[PDB]
């Protein structure tokens, strides 16, 4: 436990972003790139096999 | 340093000051998706453990327990490459992304690699791994000389294929590391294990970067989103927990009254608004991976679901099962 | 087009030499032996799944001694929920070690995936208990404090010493205690008491009878 | 003899009818009924529905009109569905049996040889194998009419006189009432044999030796001395009886296969 | 994976082997490919994997015969036009297989319509040496993948594939429905060029 307490605090310098800013930036892979996926939207069957 | 713990969680909580599901609550859903079986993959005889997917959206090999790797046509449901195995105990597979390599492995410590593309008519194995001590349980692919295995003798790898033996090994778990998935962005990784902990690791550095606690119980899936930013987290306590590797708190965690068992396969769409998670109610079950809705449930299979993936662009889904049989929906 | 109708003489063709290999994988039964410390579940019938094969009845099995980091054993357990019969062996030994090889028993029995298959206790070397206690040291009151509150019914075993046999049958009726407290009539346990020869015949004629309580339920009887 | 009974055949071919369709809807509608048994019991299922419907109607008409409604229309096809509802639900019995002797008194061996890629194969053997025995009951049925005071008898009749058209039921009666009740007996015994010895359903088991040979009785012996005897019995009073015997005898079938197990009633507990 | 087949000996055309070594062709198809000594290519027979999806030529139905005896990897009435020398094809097809590709060393004993495009240039290096070719109906199916075959020859020597582009191939070698151009560009030594589809049983349509 001698090597494991000296490295919780040897990486824990993580700058955190918040989950709000989060919960507009998964957004930002959902409405972008939103009609290029076949299954969230009724994709047409053209070439769709 | 035995209480040092509870004042930089403390204070990392304060950085997450929401949650993922009440604004996304007001947007336009999913709805009620009723993906069908569009084709429907059968051959395999005792129950199927793991698929993974092809890297032209039309390949995918699946794991089975009767010591085959069955490499698949997701377009006219046909056997491209059916590898046996020896060790029939597998619990993972794998599939290169330049196509020219698989990879099984379960509970006899190794990570058998497979080469596709040969002369001479065959699929031979490669570069057999052995290094690990416990059952080992999600092997991938970062390039065709760098695969992150994950083991039951609670060590996370990284090997140098043509090399023979590792070049990291990832320490700091507790239980069993169970699921493991690469990134899209290719210096990172994650994996989730049996004493509810998921450490971030790193590839380049070596060391695991971050930890991410807070189920109830032990976890058998973990796959990245597709934009490599977050993650999220299949359990055995019938919550399926998201996270994000620079907040380190629970994104959201998906779960409902009549589902009371485990959940043991994760995966994503390409929107990252379908989150397709595999359950031990004999059926699969679509999550919306914002708003966390039963959005859809493929009820296609008779036992326990064990596997899940999504194409490299979104268009269908395969399931296998304890059934033995493969389900592609569209 | 040919190409994709010569595509499709692989799937017709592999599972001509594939579904031929997978009725080798349903043809010989599988066990799992589940032994903690020197219980000499290696010396029972005679990299990390030694497994070994023996046929009796023309019947092969197929058991699967899984060496682990330790005695968890909660998820590499799943893998083996289509077996037959979990051979549980545990010594006539030291009583601070079997009342955790008897906590052994009772986490296998209260399971999730094992609530259909029925553990077998295949109780090793009945011949080291006696001379544990013709020696009379053993205080085998001292750690199973209720041994002597009780004593041996009916039906005892052929040397035939009463003082043994009252020891004999109580550890066995602890761990039935353990087994048929929550059971609910899907599996039971079946004890046996053995280094002797008469070890594989008796999982055959065993094993018989977790099928037969199947096709009691299966076949609607 | 004609006012009550024409309530009593719409008692017992009618919760027959919901008895089968109770036996389908919980073996085709549930995730783990992939099981042998679960075939050869819709064999029996809609085996009984094909004289739980096309047996019990054409009696029911009978009554309210002494002529058969249906003339040629009907009466070359449905009695086709009255020797096939017959001789298939009296031979799924003995397809079930030999998977009933099989799976106990050799239970390792039944591991292995019955699965579901098996159990499909004996049930489409065994239809095929008797509706192209039952085309014969095309060669030897015509209409038949006649009359009386109180009679103008348009039903559906026959052909050559039941002179000629003995060896329909000669071997109907070797082959679906001798041999589904005498391997009843042996290999019913064999299991009493077996669970006695090593038991509290041995009563459900005798029952089933005794009820299926005691229902089949009187009318295979009927339609064999019918054929034996010159103007033989057709009256209301004992005929009746040896049709009653048969729409309830396919009507307790649902009770004994699916409702007397620890599996089916969980089965039918879920939904 | 080296192939060879068997020679042949000089036979009046109406009175073969591809005995090929060290490798599977138990999960490879195995074709005949006549080359006349004046004019070109041009297809012969066929046989799947599993014995029999047997297709012939329409001048040989009913001549000399095709075999695999997929244990041992080995394999077992003609005319003037089959008094061309015969040189086998190793090819397997699956959703993203590059088929067709190594050949035999076959110099043996003595349809869709498709386009030639100039059959006769002489070598000219350093600059683009671009052949177009065309088909007499659309050989893009609705997949989306235009099933052209595009061959390579040596002199003195046996054929092999530049296209998409083969393996065992160099690097210089390199469309639409119905015609499609190759950009190579760097000629260098060592180099008789074709162009052929696979839509059906018929084949190049020219003898370059």
């Amino acid at each position: 436990a001698r090597k494991l307490v000296e490295q919780l605090k040897m990486e824990a310098n993580i700058d955190r972003i918040k989950v709000s800013k989060a919960a507009a930036d998964l957004m930002a892979y959902c409405e972008a790139h939103a009609k290029e996926d076949p299954l969230l939207t009724p994709v047409p069957a053209s070439e769709n096999p | 340093a035995e209480q040092l713990k509870n004042q930089i969680r403390d204070a990392r909580k304060a950085c997450a000051d929401a949650t993922l599901s009440q604004i996304t609550n007001n947007i336009d859903p999913v709805g009620r998706i009723q993906m069908r079986t569009r084709r429907t993959l059968r051959g395999h005889l005792a129950k199927i453990y793991a698929m993974h997917w092809g890297t032209d959206s039309r390949l995918l090999v699946s794991a089975s327990q009767d010591g085959k790797l069955i490499i698949w046509d997701s377009y006219t449901t046909n056997k491209v490459h059916a590898i046996p195995l020896r060790s029939s105990w597998v619990m993972t597979c794998a599939y290169a992304p330049s196509g020219n390599y698989v990879a099984c492995g379960g509970l006899d410590n190794i990570c058998s690699i497979y080469n596709l593309k040969t002369r001479e008519g065959n699929v031979r194995v490669s570069r057999e791994l052995a290094g690990h001590t416990g059952y080992l349980s999600c092997c991938r692919f970062l390039d065709d000389n760098q695969i992150v295995t994950s083991s039951g003798d609670t060590t996370c790898a990284l090997w140098d294929i043509e090399t023979g033996q590792q070049t990291t090994t990832f320490t700091g778990h507790t239980g069993d590391v169970m699921s493991l998935s690469l990134a899209p962005d290719t210096r990172l990784f994650v994996s989730g294990a049996c004493d509810a902990s998921a450490k971030l690791w790193d590839v380049r550095e070596g060391m695991c970067r971050q930890t991410f606690t807070g189920h109830e119980s032990d976890i058998n899936a973990i796959c990245f989103f597709p934009n490599g930013n977050a993650f999220a987290t299949g359990s055995d306590d019938a919550t399926c927990r998201l996270f994000d590797l620079r907040a380190d708190q629970e994104l959201m965690t998906y779960s409902h009254d009549n589902i009371i068992c485990g959940i043991t396969s994760v995966s994503f769409s390409k929107s990252g608004r379908l989150l397709l998670a595999g359950y031990d109610d004999f059926n699969c079950n679509v999550w919306d991976a914002l708003k966390a809705d039963r959005a859809g449930v493929l009820a296609g299979h008779d036992n326990r679901v064990s596997c899940l993936g999504v194409t490299d662009d979104g268009m269908a889904v395969a399931t296998g099962s304890w059934d033995s049989f493969l389900k592609i929906w569209n | 087009s040919a190409e994709d109708k010569a595509a499709a003489e692989r799937s017709k063709m592999i599972d001509k030499n594939l579904r031929e290999d997978g009725e080798k994988a349903r043809r010989t039964l599988r066990l799992l032996l589940l032994g903690a410390d020197n219980s000499g579940k290696s010396t029972i019938v005679k990299s990390g799944i030694f497994e070994t094969k023996f046929q009796v009845d023309k019947v092969n099995f197929h058991m699967f001694d899984v060496g682990g980091e330790r005695d968890e054993r909660r998820k590499w357990i799943q893998c083996f929920n289509d077996v037959t019969a979990i051979i549980f062996v545990v010594d006539s030994s030291d009583y601070n070690r079997l009342q955790e090889a008897l906590n052994d028993f009772k986490s296998i029995w209260n399971n999730r995936w094992l609530r259909t298959i029925s553990v077998i206790l295949f109780l090793n070397k009945q011949d080291l208990l006696a001379e544990k206690v013709l020696a009379g040291k053993s205080k085998i009151e001292d750690y199973f404090p209720e041994f002597a509150r009780y004593t041996t019914p009916e039906d005892a075993t052929p040397g035939e010493d009463p003082r043994v046999t009252r020891a004999k049958y109580f550890i066995r009726k602890e761990f039935v205690d353990i087994s048929t407290a929550s059971g609910d009539g899907r599996h039971i346990c079946y004890p046996h008491f053995t280094v002797d020869t008469e070890n594989a015949r008796r999982i055959f004629n065993d094993c018989k009878d977790i099928i037969l309580q199947m096709n009691l339920r299966e076949y609607n009887l | 003899y004609q006012v009550v009974t024409i309530l009593l055949v719409l008692i017992i071919c009618g919760l027959g009818i919901v008895g089968n369709i109770m036996v389908v809807l919980v073996v085709m509608r549930t995730k783990h009924m992939r099981t042998p048994t679960n075939c050869y019991l819709v064999s029996l299922a809609v085996a009984d529905l094909m004289v739980l419907v096309a047996a019990g109607l054409p009696n029911i008409t009978d009554s309210i009109y002494g002529s058969w409604v249906y003339g040629y229309v009907g009466c070359l096809c449905i009695t086709y569905l009255q020797y096939l509802g017959i001789n298939a639900s009296s031979c799924s019995i003995t397809a079930f049996t030999i998977e009933r002797y099989i799976a106990i008194c050799h239970p390792i061996k039944a591991q292995f040889l019955c699965t579901f890629s098996r159990a499909k194969k004996i049930i489409i053997f065994v239809w095929a194998f008797t509706s192209l025995y039952c085309m014969l009951w095309f060669f030897l049925l015509d209409l038949n009419i006649s009359t009386y005071k109180d009679a103008i008898v348009i039903s559906c009749g026959y052909k050559i006189s039941r002179n000629y058209y003995s060896p329909i039921y000669l071997m109907d009666f070797g082959v679906f009432y001798v041999v589904p009740m005498i391997l009843a007996t042996v290999l019913y015994g064999f299991i009493a044999r077996i669970l006695f010895l090593n038991k509290q359903v041995t009563k459900m088991l005798a029952v089933v030796v005794i009820l299926f040979a005691l229902l089949w009785m009187p009318y295979r012996t009927l339609v064999v001395v019918n054929s034996f005897l010159s103007s033989p019995f057709q009256e209301n009073w004992f005929l009746l009886f040896c049709r009653i015997c048969i729409y309830l005898n396919s009507a307790i079938n649902p009770v004994i296969y699916n409702l007397m197990s620890q599996k089916f009633r969980a089965a039918f507990r879920k939904l | 994976v080296q192939l060879v087949e068997s020679g042949g000996g000089l036979v009046q055309p109406g009175g073969l082997s591809c005995s090929a070594s060290g490798f599977a062709f138990s999960s490879f198809g195995m074709h005949w490919v006549r080359q006349a000594p004046e004019k070109g290519l041009e297809w012969v027979a066929y046989i799947s994997s599993g014995s029999g999806t047997i297709y012939y030529a329409d001048t040989v139905k009913g001549r000399f015969t095709i075999s695999r005896d997929d244990p041992k990897n080995t394999l077992f009435s003609l005319r003037s036009e089959d008094t061309a020398m015969y040189y086998c094809v190793r090819s397997i097809y699956y959703y993203g297989s590059s088929p067709f590709d190594f050949w035999g060393q076959g110099t043996t004993l003595t349809d869709i319509v498709m386009t030639q495009a100039t059959s006769s240039v002489p070598v000219t290096p350093g600059e683009s040496v671009s052949i177009s070719c065309r088909s007499s109906k659309s050989l893009l199916h609705s997949n989306g993948n235009t099933y052209l075959y595009w061959f390579l020859q040596r002199p003195g020597q046996s054929p092999q594939l530049l296209i998409n582009l083969a393996s065992g191939v160099p690097d210089r070698f390199s469309g639409s429905g119905t015609a499609f151009t190759l950009t190579i560009s760097r000629l260098e030594a060592e180099d008789v060029y074709y162009c052929m589809q696979h839509l059906e049983y018929p084949t190049f349509g020219a003898g370059t």
